[PDB]
């Protein structure tokens, strides 16, 4: 379940609703490109075993 | 730098007269799918020693 | 009136010129999450993989 | 009465729960020494 | 033209392609099947699942502003489909550009298109449906969530394959380094008149 | 194969569940959800805020 | 899907309480001022003061108005200024005038499937409106609704 | 009934109880030191207008 | 700061260990060819296996390409960049301070003939040396030169 | 929490200590001097008049 | 039991009751408008379930 | 009478009741409690009307 | 290699049970005698008022 794509999209969306509450939170935001790069990374790494 | 176009350059190591100049070996071309269309084709040649 | 100019540095956004001190520390901490978090995540993935 | 508050906000945030890690703790600690035992036979 | 494919010989005509529906025995047709209809509809379903997510993220990311006040940035990059043209069509420099308008519409298929000698026949390799080409108002190809853009000296029976997904997973990436770029408003902090604050959600 | 197999089955999963045990400890013993910023993070971020 | 769904739920959830809890203690305070305000008032009424006890009461109500507004531009535990809308970034009134300077709107947030709620009274709501159950102004003007108006308007008056 | 989220079911079940319980506790100490059954605002919303 | 001196030195054993099993690989590839030769189909099942697993090994020291030529002799590629060794014939690489920065050190590797082409931290990021670098790099400095700034 | 450290009820319950504490040294206060008044705290006004 | 469309019903009329011995009263009137609302969350979260 | 011979339709009234459902009042001044008008002579109501 | 015990969490509690120790030696004396400051910088600035 590493490779749950799911769970990588899970969590990027727990960081948008906990930056949804909070707009300003850099930390927040900065953390929500990230849950996209290892979204992205996950997507990566599925496809490049394909 | 030209989408279905590349430019080659080749070299003898071992000869030092081989210097390569910015002319271009060879340009090669590829059609509509990026299957080779013409270009590959040059003969080289280099000093021999001893 | 001076030491009161010093403290009230304290709320200032200086730093980022729309950070201040404080946020800017809260900053690096969300930036080593979030690669700390990406890289863990990777590693484990790639490490099923192989 | 602030300050109270923000220390029951902190307490919060920095804490988990008492009950739910010392359970989970013991039951998973029972499943690893199940595990001890079932490689210690599979040796065999 | 990206593939192995297993061909026979023939006296001096050469070599001969096959159907892998022919060459399906044993070791090599598993692998010819697996391939192509296991593998390669994998790949497209994942290019689909990819393709809407980051596209149908940006399309809804554009209508807010950012930290900056700006007209927020959008995020991801994504792979464009690719046509293929087939060899034995006539011309060898016809390039059949894709053409999207509709993430909410695509379908996790190959396409295999062909100039029938009036119109255009249409089909999604899975599926295979058959169905004449639907076009724009313009004179160019419409297929449900993509579109194409048509040759002219075509052959008859000029015989066109279509990715429109399988690509998109492989250049994917966050294009926004920076915070600041996040679309959090949804008005500017610089407007005249109205105001976001720093949390306008 | 399958010995040296079996063997590498049952150590992943000791492993694994072993180091599941010391994470427990460790948040038993400091009193807390965290210490390391990996551990959450953005909790870390606010919690600075908040200080 | 469903587990993180909730999850979700239950931290914009917390995130509502945490707003809402704070905002509570503060208006407190605002109303235990506004009632001492009120008594005040009362005595200010009495006609047998000596005029500088008049002026001295105006201290008092000067020291309540302070009080008031000090309330009025408070923070939450992040810097951010509550009473603002969604401007959390800037102090929201001017003592000289009492001029209001957030946004008009209240801050949303969802905490639940169904449940779309609002954490954040931005200040016109509390200190610029008087619900419908208004002591009307007996001779027909319109009633007051800035409650520094109306205590910097006493001050006035009894200085 | 497979669980081990039974085995664990029971326990949680107790946590949950006790987690009510401890609350209605903080509730009853609470009002008992303050004197008063209205503290918060959500004792008795009309009562604390009233 | 520290943490940098540590990995300077880890990365020069490691190139010292890179050169180490190229001309392990060069005698393999030599020595498969004489013993095949002498063979007439006698297969080295044990030594075959011994290139493979060296392969192995050093690809994890290092981004590493493997390839087989005519003959049964391999062809190895610094994949990002070009391939090193083929036939009998492996080449050399050299620990060196950095040209931008001398205070830290990096690899050099040669085309004998060309030079000992200094190779900056830059195409190195993956395998062991790879993961100092990359590490070392992006998130030491940028931890560093942030604590240092808002600072 | 972990190990029930930092307890929320101690610390309210000694809040309401304190404004107990306060409210009985003020009537000790009081009852002990004579006075409703020994402070410009207790009627700013009417100290004055 | 405590969530159940019974205790919310219940609680939503109580409401209504302060407020008819207090029809003039703006806080009661508005406290109405909560729970009534709440009856409205009761609903739709439970619908969805199912 | 659109339909041909036996054709059949299907009400299914109550299955999206609770979805679209939604509260229409926010003001204290919106709720009706007076069992007559206010701002006619014929009538006492004054405000208090429950 | 890492998850060597080396009852890595046994010397974890300890570091944490002395430290328990040293708040609840601080309790202790302020407890006893009455005072809050009793070291030269339980409070430097307050100590010297």
């Amino acid at each position: 379940k590493s490779s749950s794509l799911s769970g990588s999209l899970q969590s990027f969306f727990t960081s948008l609703q906990t930056l949804v509450s909070n707009a300003e939170d850099p930390a927040a935001r900065q953390a929500l490109i990230g849950k996209a790069e290892g979204l992205v990374n996950q997507f990566k790494t599925t496809d490049q075993y394909l | 730098t030209k989408d279905n176009e590349w430019a080659v350059y080749t070299h003898d190591s071992s000869d030092p007269a081989a210097t390569a100049p910015t002319t271009a070996s060879t340009t090669l071309k590829f059609n509509e799918n990026g299957i080779l269309e013409s270009g590959g084709t040059v003969n080289i040649t280099t000093g021999t020693i001893n | 009136r001076n030491g009161q100019a010093l403290l009230d540095l304290q709320n200032s956004n200086v730093v980022g010129g729309n950070k201040t001190f404080n946020d800017a520390y809260a900053t690096l901490v969300s930036d080593v999450g979030n690669k700390t978090s990406t890289l863990k995540t990777s590693s484990t993935t790639q490490a099923n993989v192989v | 009465d602030r300050a109270l508050g923000q220390k029951l906000q902190m307490s919060n945030l920095v804490d988990v729960d008492w009950n739910s890690v010392i359970s989970s703790y013991v039951m998973q600690q029972a499943a690893l020494q199940a595990s001890y035992k079932t490689f210690t036979d599979m040796q065999g | 033209p990206t593939r192995t494919t297993v061909a026979y010989v023939d006296e001096a005509a050469g070599n001969i392609e096959i159907p892998e529906k022919l060459l399906n025995t044993g070791s090599l047709g598993g692998l010819l099947t697996f391939r192509s209809q296991d593998l390669d509809q994998t790949r497209n379903t994942l290019g689909q699942l990819a393709l809407a997510f980051a596209d149908a993220f940006n399309a809804q990311h554009t209508k807010g502003y950012d930290a900056d006040g700006n007209k927020g940035k959008d995020f991801f990059s994504i792979g464009s489909p690719v046509v293929y043209s087939n060899s034995n069509n006539a011309d060898k420099t016809v390039s059949l550009t894709a053409k999207v308008v509709d993430s909410t519409k695509v379908q996790a298929t190959d396409y295999k298109i062909v100039f029938d000698g009036t119109d255009w026949q249409v089909t999604r390799t899975a599926d295979n449906t058959t169905f004449t080409a639907t076009k724009d108002a313009d004179g160019k190809l419409e297929i449900d969530g993509l579109k194409v853009t048509v040759g002219t000296g075509a052959q008859k029976n000029d015989s066109f394959l279509l990715k429109p997904v399988s690509n998109a997973i492989v250049d994917m990436n966050v294009k926004v380094t920076n915070e600041a770029e996040i679309a959090m408003a949804s008005e500017s902090k610089l407007d005249p008149d109205v105001d976001t604050g720093d949390s306008d959600n | 194969i399958s010995t040296q197999m079996m063997y590498e089955q049952n150590m992943s999963g000791i492993t694994n569940s072993q180091a599941e045990w010391m994470k427990l400890g460790e948040q038993m013993s400091t009193g807390k959800r965290v210490t390391n910023p990996s551990d959450d993070p953005i909790a870390a971020s606010q919690a600075v805020v908040l200080s | 899907q469903a587990q993180a769904q909730n999850s979700q739920y239950a931290l914009a959830r917390t995130f509502a309480t945490q707003k809402v809890s704070l905002e509570e203690s503060v208006l407190s305070q605002v109303t235990t001022a506004i009632q001492t305000a009120q008594e005040k008032i009362v005595y200010a009424g009495n006609g047998t003061l000596s005029d500088d006890d008049r002026a001295s009461l105006a201290t008092d109500l000067q020291g309540i108005r302070d009080q008031l507004m000090n309330l009025a531009n408070s923070t939450d535990g992040n810097g951010r200024y509550i009473f603002a809308g969604y401007k959390t970034e800037a102090a929201p009134f001017d003592q000289a005038t009492g001029g209001y300077h957030g946004g008009e709107k209240s801050v949303t947030q969802q905490v639940d499937s169904a449940r779309t709620m609002v954490i954040g009274h931005t200040g016109a709501q509390i200190f610029n409106s008087i619900t419908s159950n208004a002591v009307p102004e007996p001779d027909g003007s319109d009633s007051e609704k800035n409650l520094f108006v109306m205590l910097d308007t006493a001050i006035a008056a009894l200085k | 009934m497979a669980q081990v989220i039974n085995t664990n079911s029971l326990s949680l079940l107790t946590q949950n109880n006790l987690n009510k319980s401890q609350s209605a506790l903080g509730t009853a100490i609470e009002r008992l030191s303050s004197g008063l059954r209205i503290n918060s605002a959500k004792d008795d919303a009309a009562g604390q207008a009233i | 700061r520290d943490q940098d001196k540590q990995v300077n030195i880890a990365i020069g054993s490691s190139v010292a260990q890179i050169n180490n099993y190229a001309k392990q690989i060069a005698n393999l590839n030599d020595q498969i060819s004489r013993m095949t030769g002498v063979g007439a189909g006698a297969s080295p099942n044990d030594l075959l296996d011994q290139r493979d697993q060296l392969v192995s090994e050093l690809n994890k020291i290092v981004g590493v390409e493997v390839s087989v030529q005519d003959g049964g002799t391999y062809n190895l590629t610094m994949a990002n960049g070009y391939t090193l060794v083929q036939g009998s014939t492996a080449r050399q690489l050299a620990a060196v301070p950095s040209s931008a920065d001398p205070t830290r050190t990096t690899v050099a590797y040669v085309d004998e003939a060309a030079g000992n082409i200094e190779i900056p931290e830059k195409l190195l990021n993956t395998g062991s040396l790879g993961g100092l670098l990359t590490f070392r790099s992006q998130d030491l400095d940028q931890t560093r030169n942030t604590l240092g700034q808002l600072a």
